[PDB]
């Protein structure tokens, strides 16, 4: 096997070398360690065939940090192939060296690099841009000494718009890893060649030509209305990353525009077509524009004011869809569409996803919250699901009935009285504390309170802490209101949390109930059974220094994920 | 900013793998399934994984996993970009994307993966101009990929100048269960085949709404495409200036534009069913399809899918036109029609039985989606004008064009 | 009493099941599972002896396919492997030369066989013979 | 009707998931076709396709009425189908098994010795709890006759009704009366294990069984002396199965009680010397015989032999012996405790043992072997595995600590440092439920609360995203706020606390998004109590409060809204319930 | 004949628009 | 394939 192996690539015919080179190939893709026999294929790597110099610099490439030591028996190999008429071998030697992570063959690597660098073929100039790349982030002090910044900064003002992309690529590779010292930033001038490379650039070329725009801060309105006019062609390119790049550079230049002429309105107009044709794309990036429209929607909600329809989520959608759909929706949800986005709750509310059925329910919940004009709706709803007989749809709306109540609860009594017989033998603790907070609170349009909570005082003592205390609070609040059917409840309460409750937090409130109680029962009125404040609702809004920033980086992990990019890198 | 570019397969096992800036181990790949396998029973599997600190974003093809792992903060959509490239790539060279190819063509695809992208930034994705400088049966490469013309190579001759025109239509329909239409969008498509000698400028004239008012024709009959997503070939900048869709056509099939504007038409087809289900006896489908077309064109292959219930046995269809056909894989009632005159209307009767135990757990509605295809009809009324194809030569070219109108998303919400 | 006996294969398929204790099917299949994960992700040489739920998990896998069983903390940990390997030879004997191909095909058999030796968890017969003997004479009246 | 053979080829031909849950439907509607015409040749395949299909995962409950229809059925294929389909897919909560009672009892009167067998295993396999009732009496008709076959079978059937109706018991007394001379050995086994389960069932039966202590010993001797026969040896062992029932049986016989343990004190030494341990069956009848004489008032020898045993087994270098001897240690811990402690160095090493059995095993019998004397020394190792424990085994490590801890704590200055020590470095692994035992131990304890306020100061600032610590330290400091600073009325000479420090702690705990919201209200009723207990930073909670009212929380909402009325209307009565709680065991 | 449309031939350009 | 072997060989 591997005897034979290496006698097949020791051999003087290239028939025989092939079929070992390509047995070694495969070998190493089915997975097997052939880094042994490294040092015996470095002798088979100087041939004339172009189909075997590919799979021994692969090789060389996955066993080079494996045998270090043995690759220091390539160097004048790549040496001379980096003089080759051809220009794809120049190229292929070009991406070897690079490729090749050996800290004492990257220093003899750097005059290759350099005759590369003003390589007349624009493959070679490309193949060289990205070697300077690669060997500045192994090593930026040889990159550095080498001179080669120089060089790289040069090749975005010179021909060949795809080595143009290339280096310009490179250069902000570098600069992304580098302290901002000596940072590569251009004039109008810089970005004006740029921008007349960009119509001329291929797919690929486009999104490394439009990234460096994001990092250029326009000082003027003038030079600002010029990049939207020159980045607004831009919006209609059948890639999607092109798109996104487009419209994250559009949204960074909009913070020196000026609302009062008619550039921003033309943008804000421009803007909408293109995020309509992102969410229609593939399931993969279906995810990706669903996190850059919230990104965005934060920022400038005036765009995707009336686009609600296309949020609407499908039914062979993906789970990652569905659910950035319903996010979507909350986020634009408005009067305008209120009863659209109550019938899209109420179909999603009849599937069969625990987790989309709470997404929906949650959705819900914060559309009613936030728009006080459906409460009226969103708790015919949550009535509505409640009767449907779903133990968790029934969960949910007890959870929604239960934030509802504490928001707006001057006019919730009409449904207190279908909430106190509901199924309350539930035991979901989101939904049993939320029910008996709702009873205590509300405990004046209910004429069987004090039944009801007689159900839930059997096991008060080993129900769970939250809802003990809630338990108890509801207690003392039905004996402060109507302590005549209540008299001997609030004392067995007392004693169960005060006796037979081993809680800290739990014994020290049953204490306080018990002392204030025996204390002033008239002042526990104003005390315990006061009026709370305006609760103030969690506001989903970004923080203003994270969405400046979250708005140059569009279309990459900190945007999908909505953290800094310091938050999650390694 | 990829930084290993790696096939998986179903299995777990990585088909093959291509380091691009080596800062991930090759070791995280193993992980990589157990990740998904805990996403997947969870509900909170994504395209994009996290493996500490190395995220491993990739999509799911037919057979295999094209995971490209990373680590800083590269792009999503870049790598999202560079998968679609890859696999329309690999689709382009292999005719199938299963493992049959990735153990078989392993000495071209290393080459065509090491060409693609170099330190995880691709630079050539064009199949047509990447099969000239890589094939698995080297010279030089093309000066296409050097010179701005990157998606038409020179010097390609034929005996005639035909190009034919793919103008494919895309109804979608989101009828909810109230019997209203919520999401009723039409999205175009104009896929050409260009095949002509040399490299010809072609300049692609439509009766667009703008262009008439810019003209001042804007009264008679115009396409209001609300998104237009030009290919490559199409100069931004001209249509941007004045609407002028200039561009250079591509040696084979290609999409030159994809137009996406909303409809507030009826639907040509409109599907009234009904549900007459016992509880455990039986169910009764009164589905009735109703084609709101216009008579003079014809719905060729109509399949208007009725989902039935899942243990659903010993089922009757008592309808008028069309074979009715349930299919136990898909469970629902398949309601084929081999040709739909415009203007008719096909009544069904289904009843099938149903066992006396209830099931264990609730199946949900699926959608019921029509498979109209009617062909020769254009819903949105867009009509080309005008394909300027201009070459240095000199030669008269014969540009042809057709019209297919189907459905896309048009489901419609059971109750 | 053996709670429940899986024969599930080294890729995590199982090819056998017989639960002595009513349990829901989801929550059954939830347990099946999370034997799987365990069984599967343990080394050789953890005694093959595991405490799930307060169960002595015991697992002896004599060939790719991998065996289960739920003892109670009441009797001896040999005594369950004792049984498996007299099943696993009983089985062989009945079957001649059994390997997994014949366990999925023959999975009535092996069913047959179970309950024949042990019914619900306990040991019907202590000799292999007898069982043996019982089970072809069950066959052979068609 | 296709065949079983076929259904699993197509079923092993299926690679991806979706095609093969299309084929399990494929397969399943014409299952659903034929079930649906009422099909009785062809019966056979269908169900054995429907079993193998929720075998694999697919649903079956539309295969419910066929298994009880080819239940009632005459022929032994289709009656067999029935049996396995109602003992695979049938079961208590099914609620179809109510109707099977009638084919049981109609297949239990049958003549062949197959259908009433197999009907017999079906109830054992899947006796309900209604069915036993109406199938107590047949089964006790069974078991009173001669067939060898089906003694077995009857009495695995009165185990399982007994097991399942335990007031079942007394119509089995007279049944299982002079059974014990069964000349095969599975009668025996049968036996011997329905008179275990009567004996474990009830008391009332162990004075009547024990009686029978001569008669199983003399069938143990017999057994043991017969170490050559061709049907129940295994690795020349006569009768495993019967050697271990009879063990269980002396184990659990006498164990109260000096004339039994006696009786079978000469059988349980001829067995703990006399047996060959080479093999696997060897070990497991010598651990089933210790424990027996470790769970019988047997003689000092016969424990010195166990001793002896469980020690000679603990050097073994199998994992299933090494686990079966820590077994047995950890059984044999409250009695022979002395002699257990001469295995200390053994539970040491078995906790850094490469199995987790194992190593569980380790820390178990650590935990259980902890005296007053050795838990000084113990607390050290304790602590080390601890720290370098698997991330499964920290919360058990240091659940078991702390209850070492509460139980022989040598002394409470000791026990609360190893306490915190255990809170500082259990982290995000000590379960939410001590901290109401670690509160209740700091009330009980009155005399050790400076130093412990300061602990609990130090190591609440440094980290608060520990749930079960942080709600340590902020019952500390609301239960001991007036003796962590001592004098801060106003300023003074710069100490560790300031009056200030404990104030900014609480409100980022409170304001903190590391939070669960039992820390936030514990933080909450500190600030609260801290308003009479503190009066050098007066005036300065109240506005945190009356801002902390309106928060989203609807408990801690009301908390808050209770406090700022507290404080802005019940100021001079704020100090007139904030008395220290009593302190209970 | 082609399934979907029977395809056309196309213009020039808009002739009626110079 | 690992199936077609004897579960104990004997």
């Amino acid at each position: 096997e591997i005897f034979e192996l290496k006698a097949e690539l020791n051999s003087d015919k290239k028939e025989k070398k092939k079929e070992a080179v390509k047995k070694v190939i495969a070998s190493m893709t089915v997975g097997k360690d052939v880094s042994a026999l490294f040092p015996d294929v470095v002798n088979c790597m100087q041939t004339d065939n172009l189909e075997l110099k590919k799979l021994v610099y692969l090789y060389l490439m996955n066993y080079a940090k494996s045998q270090p030591d043995m690759a220091i028996m390539a160097v004048n190999t790549f040496v001379k192939d980096c003089e080759d008429p051809n220009p794809l071998i120049r190229a292929l030697a070009v991406r070897t060296m690079g490729c090749i992570r050996v800290d004492k063959i990257t220093e003899y690597l750097c005059e290759p690099l350099r005759k590369c660098l003003k390589d007349e073929d624009p493959y070679v100039r490309k193949t060289a841009a990205v070697c300077v790349a690669k060997l500045h982030d192994i090593n930026a002090q040889l990159v550095e000494d080498q001179g080669f910044l120089d060089t790289l900064k040069d090749l975005i003002s010179d021909s060949n718009p795809m080595v143009v992309a290339n280096a310009v690529a490179a250069l902000s590779e570098i600069a992304e890893s580098h302290p901002s010292s000596n940072l590569l930033d251009l004039n109008p001038q810089s970005i004006n060649k740029l921008l007349t490379a960009l119509n001329e650039c291929t797919e690929w070329g486009q999104i490394f030509i439009l990234d460096c725009l994001a990092n250029y801060m326009p000082k003027d309105d003038r030079e600002a209305q010029s990049i939207c006019e020159r980045v607004t062609p831009r919006l209609s390119h059948a890639n999607s990353a092109v798109v996104l790049s487009a419209v994250k550079v559009l949204m960074k230049f909009m913070e020196m525009l000026s609302k009062d002429l008619d550039y921003y309105g033309t943008l804000l107009k421009k803007l909408a077509p293109p995020l309509v044709t992102l969410l229609s794309a593939e399931p993969e990036l279906q995810y990706v524009a669903l996190r850059n429209i919230n990104l965005i929607v934060q920022k400038r909600p005036e765009i995707l004011k009336h686009e609600m329809k296309v949020f609407f989520v499908k039914y062979n959608d993906p789970i990652y869809v569905k659910l950035e759909k319903l996010d979507i929706m909350i986020r634009l949800a408005s009067q305008a569409n209120i009863a659209q986005v109550l019938a899209e709750l109420r179909e999603y509310a009849t599937e069969v996803d625990v987790d989309f059925v709470r997404k929906a329910v949650r959705a819900i919940g914060r559309c009613a919250i936030k728009v006080e004009q459906s409460a009226e709706r969103c708790v015919s709803t949550l009535l509505d699901l409640i009767q449907t007989k779903v133990n968790y749809v029934v969960q949910e709306a007890i959870v929604v009935i239960k934030d509802i109540f504490r928001k707006y609860p001057n006019k919730y009594e009409s449904v207190i009285a279908t909430l106190c017989e509901n199924l309350d033998s539930l035991d979901e603790p989101e939904a049993r504390a939320a029910m008996i907070w709702i009873v205590g609170e509300y405990a004046e349009r209910i004429d069987n309170a004090d039944e009801l909570l007689e159900s839930f005082l059997e096991g008060f003592h080993d129900k769970s802490t939250q809802v003990q205390l809630q338990l108890l609070t509801a207690i003392v609040k039905l004996f402060l209101k109507k302590p005549t059917e209540t008299q001997e409840l609030v004392q067995q309460v007392l004693s169960l949390a005060t006796q037979d409750s081993d809680n800290p937090d739990l014994r020290d409130r049953g204490y306080i109930y018990w002392r204030l109680l025996s204390t002033d029962p008239v002042a526990a009125k104003e005390v315990v059974l006061a009026e709370k404040p305006l609760i103030s609702e969690e506001t989903d809004l970004i923080e203003p220094t994270l969405l400046d920033e979250l708005i140059c980086y569009i279309g990459t992990l900190a945007s999908v994920y909505h953290k800094p990019p310091s938050a999650f890198v390694e | 900013s990829a930084s290993a570019v790696y096939v998986l397969d179903l299995k777990g096992k990585v088909l093959i793998c291509r380091n691009y800036r080596g800062d991930v181990d090759m070791s995280e790949v193993e992980h990589f399934m157990p990740i998904l396998m805990e996403k997947e029973e969870e509900g909170m599997l994504s395209p994009i994984l996290a493996h500490g600190g190395v995220r491993f974003m990739w999509i799911k093809h037919n057979n295999l996993y094209l995971v490209a792992t990373s680590k800083k903060n590269a792009c999503v959509s870049l790598v999202f970009s560079f998968l679609y490239k890859v696999v329309q790539v690999f689709s382009e060279y292999f005719k199938e994307l299963e493992e049959e190819s990735i153990r078989d063509n392993f000495v071209i695809i290393y080459e065509l993966l090491d060409e693609l992208m170099d330190f995880g930034y691709p630079q050539t994705t064009d199949s047509k101009i990447l099969q000239e400088y890589i094939t698995q049966e080297a010279p030089r490469p093309p000066a296409t990929v050097t010179n701005a013309v990157s998606w038409r190579s020179e010097g390609i001759k034929y005996r005639k100048n035909e190009v034919f025109l793919d103008v494919i239509e895309a109804v979608n329909l989101l009828v909810s269960a109230n019997g209203n239409v919520l999401r009723s969008e039409i999205v175009g498509s104009i896929k050409m085949r260009v095949f002509l000698s040399g490299m010809p400028e072609l300049r692609l004239g439509l009766n667009d709404k703008v262009l008439f008012d810019n003209t001042g024709r804007g009264k008679s009959k115009s396409v209001e495409l609300e998104d237009v997503k030009f290919h490559q070939c199409v100069r931004l900048s001209r249509f941007e200036n004045d609407r002028t869709i200039s561009f250079i056509p591509p040696d084979g099939e290609f999409e030159l534009m994809s137009y996406r504007l909303n409809t507030h038409v009826k639907p040509l087809i409109w599907i009234e069913s009904v549900i007459e289900k016992h509880s455990h006896s039986r169910i009764e489908y009164m589905v009735k399809a109703k084609s709101q077309f216009k008579r003079r064109s014809t719905a060729n292959n109509v399949e208007i899918h009725i989902p039935v219930p899942n243990d659903a046995d010993s089922p009757k269809f008592k309808t008028t036109v069309g074979s009715v056909k349930w299919v136990p894989e898909n469970s629902e009632i398949v309601w084929s029609v081999k040709s739909f005159p415009g203007g008719k209307e096909y009544l069904m009767r289904a009843h099938f039985g149903l066992p006396s135990v209830e099931a264990e757990d609730k199946e949900g509605k699926p959608p019921i989606s029509v498979k109209f295809e009617i062909p020769y009809f254009t819903t949105s009324g867009i009509q080309v004008r005008y394909l300027k194809i201009i070459e240095k030569s000199g030669y008269q070219a014969l540009p042809w064009v057709r019209y297919i109108t189907q459905n896309g998303d048009y489901q419609l919400r059971t109750q | 009493m053996i709670h429940f006996i899986l024969l599930f294969s080294r890729q995590g398929k199982l090819r056998l099941q017989k639960w002595y204790i009513t349990l829901p099917d989801k929550e059954r299949k939830k347990i099946t599972r999370e034997i799987v994960q365990i069984i599967l992700s343990r080394g050789h040489r953890t005694s093959s002896f595991v405490d799930w739920k307060e169960l002595k998990l015991v697992y002896k896998r004599y060939a790719s396919l991998y065996f289960c069983c739920a003892i109670e903390n009441q009797d001896n940990e040999l005594l369950t492997l004792e049984i498996v390997h007299r099943y696993v030879e009983l089985l062989d004997k009945y079957f001649g030369n059994v390997c997994e191909l014949d366990i999925i095909f023959n999975f009535e058999k092996a069913y047959f066989i179970l309950d024949e030796f042990i019914i619900g968890g306990e040991i019907q017969e202590t000799s292999k013979k007898i069982a043996v003997k019982a089970i072809e004479d069950s066959d052979m009246l068609q | 009707p296709i065949r079983l053979r076929e259904l699993i080829r197509t079923i092993r031909t299926a690679r991806t998931q979706a095609e093969e849950r299309e084929m399990i439907q494929k397969e399943c509607a014409a299952i659903r076709s034929s079930f649906r015409e009422e099909d009785n040749t062809y019966r056979c395949r269908n169900v054995a396709k429907l079993l193998y299909m929720h075998m694999l995962g697919y649903p079956a409950h539309f295969g419910q009425l066929e298994c009880l229809k080819l239940i009632a059925s005459q022929k032994f294929t289709d009656k067999r189908i029935g049996y396995l389909g109602a003992m695979l897919l049938l079961d208590e909560r099914q609620d179809v098994h109510l109707l099977m009672t009638n084919c049981i009892k109609n297949d239990l009167n049958h003549s062949t010795q197959f259908v009433q067998g197999l009907a017999l295993c079906t109830l054992g396999c899947m006796g309900s709890s209604e069915m036993c009732r109406d199938l107590a009496g047949e089964v006790e008709k069974l078991l009173k006759t001669s067939n060898s076959y089906l003694r077995k079978k009857a009495a695995l059937c009165a185990v399982h009704v007994i097991r399942k109706v335990p007031e079942l018991m007394e119509m089995f007394l007279p049944a299982t009366k002079n059974l014990l001379n069964e000349k095969n050995h599975g009668v025996l086994h049968t036996s011997v294990v329905l008179l275990t389960e009567m004996c474990e069932r009830s008391p009332d039966m162990l004075a009547h069984f024990r009686k029978l202590v001569p008669q199983l010993v003399r069938i143990l001797k017999n057994l043991i002396m017969s170490g050559y026969s061709p049907e129940h040896d295994v690795s020349g062992i006569s009768d495993p199965f019967l050697q271990v029932r009879i063990l269980r049986l002396l184990r659990i016989l006498g164990r109260n009680d000096d004339d039994s343990s006696e009786a079978m004190n000469d059988i349980l030494a001829q067995v703990a010397t006399n047996t060959e341990t080479s093999k696997n069956v060897g070990n497991a009848i010598l651990y089933e015989t210790v424990l027996t004489i470790m769970d019988i008032k047997s003689e000092s020898g016969l424990r010195v032999l166990a001793i002896n045993i469980l020690g000679r087994f603990l050097l073994n270098n199998d994992k299933n012996i090494r686990y079966v001897a820590l077994t047995s240690l950890l059984k044999t811990v409250q009695t022979d405790h002395n002699a257990v402690q001469r295995h200390r160095s053994t539970i040491v090493d078995c906790l850094k043992d490469l199995d987790v059995s194992i190593k569980r095993r380790a820390m178990e019998l650590s935990f259980a072997l902890v005296n007053g004397n050795n838990i000084r020394g113990m607390m050290k190792e304790l602590l080390y595995f601890l720290d370098s424990c698997e991330p499964e085994f920290k919360a058990d490590c240091a659940s078991g600590i702390f209850l070492a801890a509460e139980k022989y704590a040598p002394s409470k200055r000791w026990h609360i440092d190893t306490i915190m020590r255990v809170l500082t470095t259990a982290g995000s692994y000590v379960r939410d439920d001590a901290v109401p035992n670690l509160i209740q131990l700091i009330t009980n304890s009155v005399e050790m609360h400076a130093y412990t306020v300061q602990r609990l100061y130090k190591a609440i600032l440094g980290d608060y995203s520990q749930q079960p610590l942080v709600q340590v330290a902020a019952w500390c400091i609301g239960e001991y706020g007036d003796l962590l600073v001592s004098g801060q009325c106003e300023e003074e000479e710069p100490i560790q606390v300031t009056e200030d420090e404990v104030l900014d702690i609480l409100e980022s705990v409170l304001i903190s998004n590391m939070s669960t919201s039992v820390t936030r209200g514990y933080a909450l009723t500190a600030i609260m109590k801290l308003s009479t207990r503190f009066t050098c930073t007066v005036n300065r909670i109240k506005k945190v409060v009356s801002i902390y009212g309106s928060s989203i929380d609807v408990e801690l909402q009301q908390r808050a809204v209770e406090y700022n009325a507290l404080f802005k209307k019940y100021d001079h009565m704020r100090s007139a319930l904030l008395e220290r709680m009593p302190v209970m065991e | 004949d082609r399934k979907g449309g029977s395809y056309s031939q196309a213009a020039g350009s808009d002739s009626a628009q110079s | 394939k690992g199936e077609n072997t004897s579960l104990l060989h004997p």
